[PDB]
């Protein structure tokens, strides 16, 4: 298993999905077509936004 | 009788005109969309992703 | 002055070179529902009107 972890914005979490297009998605974090597996997000303003 | 009666050798041409036909259906089948956007394969592969 | 919705404003926007990429790129825009076409395939597509 592969768990990758990163923060990104609120409008940018749609970006990470086989396809999708978008700032996040087509230069910083690609998701393969054929992807096989989960893609978990929240929302942590309480751990990340001081 | 052969050459005065046009339609003598009814036999062999109904076996052509068969034939052709079958052919012409097949190569005219490549015209239908068959749900798809299109029926040009290179209209699909340069408007999709 | 962006129209009203049962009053809105068509444009024919013909015989011009259009880079799509410019407004694809773009942040500003939350929604860009591209349906039968795909928005990096507009660059390399020539439409009319």
């Amino acid at each position: 298993v592969y768990a990758d972890s990163f923060v990104i914005r609120g409008d940018e979490v749609r970006q990470i999905a086989p396809g999708q297009t978008g700032k996040i998605a087509d230069y910083n974090y690609k998701l393969p077509d054929d992807f096989t597996g989960c893609v978990i997000a929240w929302n942590s303003n309480n751990l990340d936004s001081k | 009788s052969l050459s005065s009666t046009p339609s003598a050798l009814g036999k062999l041409q109904d076996v052509v005109n068969q034939n052709a036909q079958a052919l012409n259906t097949l190569v005219k089948q490549l015209s239908s969309n068959f749900g798809a956007i299109s029926s040009v394969l290179n209209d699909i592969l340069s408007r999709l992703d | 002055r962006f129209a009203s919705v049962y009053a809105w404003n068509r444009k024919r926007i013909s015989n011009c070179v259009a880079d799509y990429s410019v407004l694809y790129n773009s942040a500003s825009f939350s929604t860009f529902k591209c349906y039968g076409v795909s928005p990096t395939k507009l660059n390399d597509l020539c439409f009319t009107n």
